RNA sequence: GGAAUACUGCCAGCUGGGACUGAGGACUGCGACGUAAGUCAAGGAUGCUGGCAUAAUGGUUAUAUGCCGCCCGUCUUGAAACACGGACCAAGGAGUCUAACGUCUAUGCGAGUGUUUGGGUGUAAAACCCAUACGCGUAAUGAAAGUGAACGUAGGUUGGGGCCUCGCAAGAGGUGCACAAUCGACCGAUCCUGAUGUCUUCGGAUGGAUUUGAGUAAGAGCAUAGCUGUUGGGACCCGAAAG
RNA sequence: AAGCUCGUAUCAGUUUUAUGAGGUAAAGCGAAAACUUUAAAUAUGUAAGAAGUCCUUGUUUGAACGUGGACAUUUGAAUGAAGAGCUUUUAGUGGGCCAUUUUUGGUAAGCAGAACUGGCGAUGCGGGAUGAACCGAACGUAGAGUUAAGGUGCCGGAAUACACGCUCAUCAGACACCACAAAAGGUGUUAG
RNA sequence: GCCCUGAAAAUGGAUGGCGCUCAAGCGUGUUACCUAUACUCUACCGUCAGGGUUGAUAUGAUGCCCUGACGAGUAGGCAGG
RNA sequence: GUGGCCUAUCGAUCCUUUAGUCCCUCGGAAUUUGAGGCUAGAGGUGCCAGAAAAGUUACCACAGGGAUAACUGGCUUGUG
């Protein structure tokens, strides 16, 4: 989706991004909490 | 190379993930990486919104009134110089008339036959 | 128009008409159209009180315009109703009708019997 | 396109039954306007007050006509000078009929109208506010 | 070298045979032949002749002959049929009444409207008359205390049926109802600003910024009747296993 | 329909002109078969003006909103017709077969999923001996004429018509047809 | 190009049937003929639309007169009886 | 010197907390504790709780709907 031309319907692949980077940091805070606990 | 609100621009790819392919639409939204077109789809009878977002290399610009602005000028111009004179303008435009009688000559010309020999 | 007909073909049959096949039409099947209502000509007071303003004033006058296209073409033309012929009466040849009149058959450009077409569906 | 009356009141009956041989034979497009408003339904035929009459003779120059309104001719008490018209209408109920008298006017009706403008001349068509109920 | 016939086409050329049709009901029109008066195949049939006057034409009916026609109703869109009901007859048999809201139409009155819970009366469950009250309406808005609709000719522009003026007529000009769009003015709520006076904290003068309401900006509702829609009542009818 | 609220010189499953994209290549030929310029229509897109155009020239010398003023009909291709939208408001119905045209994926074979055009359901009438999907076909009551598709030995209305060829089958052939058996065998016959 | 083999069972049997071999079979061409509720013209019923008309003693004013185009139908909708 | 590093979902409108210039209300009237509103803020699935509170019955009763099995597509036979 980063290099997808179209899109068919904010920009739409900045929010694409922007999920990506927060599943990957729930993901890595989640490695934290394991690591204290 | 700046689209703004209300111009009309082409689509055109420089795989096939979808094809509108070179369908005609209107802007609504410009960013520095992408631009919002709209489009009207037949959807049983009737044309439907739609709204899409390209980047830039695969738009372009349209060239749809550029005869439109040309030959309105020029009817204003013939207007005026008919009214400048005595004048029988007619300044509509017409469709191909059929082609008059000619005559045709044979000097350097006899037809050549030939014949489905086939050569 | 030519490429309406060649849209159209497969459906009907055309050609170019003679002048006595237009004056046979107009003088026996031709129907005017007073605002509507298919009105039968019969004479040249209908033609003149409605065509008047451009110069007809006989059905002559009206088979003149029609055969010499003329630029009161589109006017004289839509006064009149389209004509209602009659199936032909010798046939039409061709034991089957609808392939091209090239190929033996009726549809398409005959180009000069429709004349020989029209004069019996008339 | 409503064309028959249908009520029963036989004097409207008459009514119309003289508007349409004048509006056939009259060609004043006043006639056809006035044809038209007496098919209208008691919804779409709503009340005039004296007061909207007044403030249309209030407008320049249109002091001297005759007003028509094809409804009823209510009163209001919230005005308490009232000119010197001439009031063509359906109905006029007994406050407005009252105003209007002791202002010095006349009050008729629309055969009377039909005998005195025949082609129209000098009047004043008023609505009332349809749109305002639900 | 001079012709002719064939073939395709045109004639506002001529002349025979056959079949179906005769709508319309004083006159008016467009025409043709006429020296003319007039005649005519020109805006839809008349002339002459014969037979019989009744079961002859025609109708109803029984059968024969030629061709045609798969058994009804219901339930599933395809083998679209299958499947379920039907021995025959007569009588009975299924979208009704009511209560509350709503659209539309008719009538009565109209900024109002509704006599009939009651009283008076009578030719006695009829008809006729009536005082005081009450509902709905005539005003909203705030969570609430509360507050509560004119800068002007009740507004500026954009069109807007009609009307007046000029015009031979098209047209031009003036005025503009209802209604629609936009910028305004007012009322309530929210945020600020915070006087004249105050009993030292009361009170809210004058002016601004958005957002919001079926708000105001010369009222339109009330009442009964009819067709109807939604909901409740056994609710179009019959058919069941329960507590 | 209830519905009156506006009818405009406006609409349209159509063509044409301008401009796009598909580019296969048939173009031909490119400076050496790579070139990068080019021909028609092939189905989809957009546009073709009277609330449209012209003149002074403010806003912070280009561009955008201005002020104020001026141009009405050969009015800006063709063809056909005066008929949509707004709100009030409402009855029945809401997921399937057949065939055709393109694309995607397929296998012993059939096929599976798409979008599009007809038909069927709600539908009679002529023909295919019989028939939802095949071929004709604009359903009031009648008279005359002419025909579509299909046919003209008899059943059965209509030429045991005309003309040129091919075929002999020990259950020929007279069709859903250009499909499976289908690629081969034959001292059967014809023409290349 | 025609023709013969190129497999496929079971009550009796189907180019629709009789029958047909210089065809009544296969390819093709020129004509004449038959026939639908389709096309053309005419008369009658109805629907829709466009025109004219209360003027008297002549009438049915939701009337009367002139003209033109149309008519399939389930659920459902309207109008007249 | 390489043939890996890590991981529950879920709301976040079922609610955590707090303060008011002279903010408004609490039904006969006051005062003080108290409650409730709307105006502010400050917090966000860490800490809870769950996409429904378990089976079995062959006497099993009532109202409905069901076949037709050998024929989609000319399939079937002798040689992978």
């Amino acid at each position: 989706l980063d290099d997808q031309w179209l899109v068919e319907v904010i920009d739409p692949r900045t929010l694409n991004r922007a999920e990506r980077k927060r599943l990957v940091k729930k993901n890595e805070k989640q490695q934290r909490r394991n690591m204290k606990n | 190379k700046v689209y703004k609100v209300g111009d009309i621009v082409d689509i055109k790819a420089n795989m096939p993930h979808k094809f509108y392919q070179g369908k005609t639409g209107v802007v609504y939204n410009v960013t520095k990486s992408s631009v919002g077109v709209i489009i009207n789809k037949m959807v049983g009878n009737r044309y439907l919104e739609k709204r899409l977002n390209l980047r830039v290399e695969h738009i372009k610009h349209s060239k749809c009134r550029q005869e439109f602005l040309e030959r309105v000028k020029a009817n204003a111009a013939k207007r005026a110089e008919a009214k400048a004179q005595g004048v029988a303008v007619q300044l509509k435009r017409q469709p191909a008339q059929p082609r008059e009688s000619r005559i045709v000559s044979t000097e350097g010309n006899v037809p050549q036959t030939l014949a489905p020999v086939p050569y | 128009t030519l490429e309406l007909l060649k849209l159209i073909e497969p459906y009907v049959a055309y050609g170019y008409p003679s002048y006595s096949t237009i004056r046979q039409l107009v003088y026996k099947r031709g129907f005017g159209k007073i605002n509507k209502q298919r009105v039968p000509l019969s004479d040249n007071a209908i033609i003149e009180a409605n065509l008047g303003k451009y110069g007809i004033l006989s059905i002559d006058d009206l088979i003149h315009e029609i055969i010499t296209v003329g630029p009161h073409f589109k006017q004289a033309n839509n006064f009149l109703w389209p004509f209602k012929l009659s199936n032909p009466s010798g046939g039409w040849g061709v034991p089957r009708k609808f392939k091209h009149f090239i190929q033996g058959g009726s549809f398409g450009n005959r180009e000069e019997f429709i004349n020989k077409l029209v004069k019996s569906m008339n | 396109h409503r064309t028959a009356p249908k009520s029963d009141n036989v004097y409207l009956k008459l009514l119309v039954k003289l508007y349409t041989f004048l509006a056939r034979r009259t060609d004043a497009p006043f006639n056809k306007v006035v044809l038209k408003a007496l098919f209208l339904s008691k919804i779409n035929r709503p009340p005039v007050s004296v007061s909207r009459i007044a403030r249309a003779l209030k407008q320049e120059g249109a002091a001297n006509k005759t007003v028509v309104v094809v409804g009823t001719v209510t009163d209001d008490a919230r005005i308490f000078e009232f000119p010197k018209t001439t009031v063509a209408a359906l109905r006029f109920t007994a406050g407005a009929r009252a105003k209007i008298v002791k202002a010095g006017g006349e009050c008729i009706t629309l055969d009377q109208l039909a005998v005195r403008a025949p082609k129209g001349q000098n009047t004043l068509i008023l609505r009332g506010p349809r749109n305002s109920r639900e």
